DNA sequence: TTCAGGGTGGTATGGCCGTAGGCGAGCACAAGGCTGACTTTTCCTCCCCTTGTGCTGCCTTCTGGGGGGGGCCCAGCTCCTCCCCATGCCAGGGTC
DNA sequence: GACCCTGGCATGGGGAGGAGCTGGGCCCCCCCCAGAAGGCAGCACAAGGGGAGGAAAAGTCAGCCTTGTGCTCGCCTACGGCCATACCACCCTGAA
């Protein structure tokens, strides 16, 4: 489901390093796990606030609630850099 | 996702969010934000596991190396604490 | 002593499967016949049940080793297994 | 009695992977009893999923869901 | 001799709060001031925190008692607390 | 420094409710840290909820959700 | 809030017994927790089987997943009886 | 209405409304509220019959949270079902 | 080859300003029930010794798992029907 | 008392069904060799007993500070109203 996309990132941080076809079966179950977690949390934040829109804010608060200390600090910085580049 | 300097499918995560029944409406910043977060976690994982595989005199990432990075990184260990990585062993 | 330490090292450095596949499959089928007669299994379903059960047992034995070390011991015992299971929740 | 196929050497190998240095004599029976409450639960969850889906073949995805709903995720045997 | 047993009975037949509310509230506000300045609270948020913390410590102490009985002891210790916490996951 | 607010008699009462018959002299200093980390986790989650709700007053529902996020459902403070 | 119906059920089973406000609040959180449990499970099943309608079958399977042993058996029998009587009325 | 027609005492209509607005599926059947209401009624009746006996054991009419905690932690199935639930002021 | 993307109408969501009241911070004041310090003892934890019993290291047999080779037929997937279940929307009134 | 639950009506769409079609799960067969199993010698480590010392339990007493009550003030937050634009549904295109 995401096999292509991991290779793209792989070729950046490890240009010479390949990956097994059993390891990519994990990352396809890893992105499927984190995505469902964040989107399962950003969907409960909206229900608390009696809302119906999963905007960029409901994702960020879901990221901080799930990701540990320093994982949640650069994720909400790299992620924040994405929305200010795609919008403008 | 070239509009936001990413390598992930912003369109695909937007579609999954829309059909996931996660809300009546989905914003136009949630796809980009979640794609960037997914990309950061992916890059962190395949940097730690890449370094691990280099330290094992191998040029290919394998599940043993993936669980050698998740378990040897305390942030990723806490995050994936109830995860059974297939063909991983223990160390 | 040295033999046990070398076995610990070898099986901690290795990632293979520790239970034999065909007897595991017979066990799985024996248990599943009670839930549904004349049931069938994809081979990957059994290959996933195995990689779940073996890691579960490895974790349980790690906790049991901690319990045995608590009582100033190196031998792991049924009482240690039950203590680890009670503290875990099962 | 196909639980006896979970033999003493396999249990010793699992213990040695865990880090155990010495093993008692009843650990084998106790571990067999422990394994047949794990199987008897995950297989029951997977079989009820299969029966809901009107199928008669358990699937890797059925096993993965039966494992994730009891707080034990599996990475690799899906999709 | 019997004081410990009578105290166990007295505090296991009652459901009152065993941590003084004013110091608990001060501790909660000191902890919250490390996150957000001038953050208010409620008369039910602090009570929910008190009930949760007391139930968690009571469970932790029951498991610590189990760890102490394991090591042929009746005196709980930081070793027993650490073993209980490591086994249940924290 | 308001961590001494969890005094020795309170920790002793919490232990004696847990069946504890004798308590070491270093249990109190360790239980203080245990309570501190538990409170810090739950309060950080509740403060995150409150900041999301663009509020300045934490609520019992904030605390209940912050507790549900780690497996400890609370019965009574939501009705 | 399910206070009225919990009160009615309590006076149905125990004719002379009463209940306090705190116990009522506890039961009105118990019900709102179990409802969300059996609804999240019936949503998981509907998404898994790629269907689009929560029905009696999804609730049945969710009950069998959630409630253990005799609780699930008795609850599933009760629900079957309820929906069987529902169509005649 | 549906509540009386299904031989119940719970709000079939309210359960259906909560199911529809709960975003549990794009569509909701016409038997799921009747099934859910009956399951919840049975669970509540079981708990209120056990807590009633527990309270009458102490010769007390009004049911307090301690009675509910005693019933839940005494009956095995309810104990494992609510095995991660803090019955506030229960003991 | 179906999925990501450009342009457009519409509207339902959500943002801005008001505001008014509930309730949360905050200051006094005992007071008495609880915490803090001291003393005693006694009872428990830790160290040592011995042992005898159970666990382990090593041999050897044979047995049963693993690696193919092949069949087949049974069940899971696919495509088209269509018709019946569920929904969108307005109005009256029963209940919470 | 008010608001949403049901009744009623019109309606798109989803899933129950009927075939077909083929992938793979089950069954059988053969072999064979590495691992399981039964045994024995040996040892070293778990458990029982004993002694001591020190560190919590238990009682006493003085003090202190939580808290139960009172009252004040002002700030937060829920509700209202209005309106602005963001997102969705739809039609087409072209691309990975």
């Amino acid at each position: 489901s995401y096999s292509v996309y991991v290779y793209k990132v792989l070729k950046q941080v490890h240009p010479d390093t390949g990956i097994s076809s059993k390891a990519m079966g994990i990352m396809n179950s890893f992105v499927n796990d984190i995505f469902e977690r964040i989107a399962g949390e950003a969907s409960r934040l909206a229900h608390y606030n009696k809302r119906s829109t999963i905007t960029s804010r409901e994702i960020q608060t879901a990221v901080r609630l799930l990701l540990p200390g320093e994982l949640a600090k650069h994720a909400v910085s790299e992620g924040t850099k994405a929305v200010t580049k795609y919008t403008s | 996702s070239s509009r936001a300097g990413l390598q992930f499918p912003v369109g695909r995560v937007h579609r999954l969010l829309r059909k996931g029944n996660y809300a009546e409406r989905v914003g136009a910043g949630a796809p980009v934000y979640m794609a960037a977060v997914l990309e950061y976690l992916t890059a962190e994982i395949l940097e730690l596991a890449g370094n691990a595989a280099r330290d094992n005199k191998k040029t290919r990432i394998i599940p043993r190396h993936l669980q050698l990075a998740i378990r040897n990184d305390e942030e990723l260990n806490k995050l994936l604490g109830k995860v059974t990585i297939a063909q991983g062993g223990v160390l | 002593g040295t033999v046990a330490l070398r076995e610990i090292r070898r099986y901690q450095k290795s990632t293979e499967l520790l239970i034999r596949k065909l007897p595991f499959q017979r066990l799985v089928r024996e248990i599943a016949q009670d839930f549904k007669t004349d049931l069938r299994f994809q081979s990957s379903a059994v290959m996933a049940l195995q990689e779940a059960s073996e890691a579960y047992l490895v974790g349980l034995f790690e906790d049991t080793n901690l319990c045995a070390i608590h009582a100033k011991r190196v031998t792991i015992m049924p009482k240690d297994i039950q203590l680890a299971r009670r503290i875990r929740g099962e | 009695d196909n639980i006896q196929g979970i033999t003493k050497p396999a249990i010793r190998r699992l213990a040695r992977r865990g880090g155990v240095k010495r093993i008692s004599g009843l650990i084998y029976e106790e571990t067999r009893g422990v394994l047949k409450v794990f199987l008897e639960n995950v297989i029951r969850d997977a079989v009820t999923y299969t029966e809901h889906a009107k199928r008669k073949t358990v699937t890797a995805m059925d096993v993965v869901y039966a494992l994730k709903r009891q707080g034990r995720t599996l990475y690799g045997f899906g999709g």
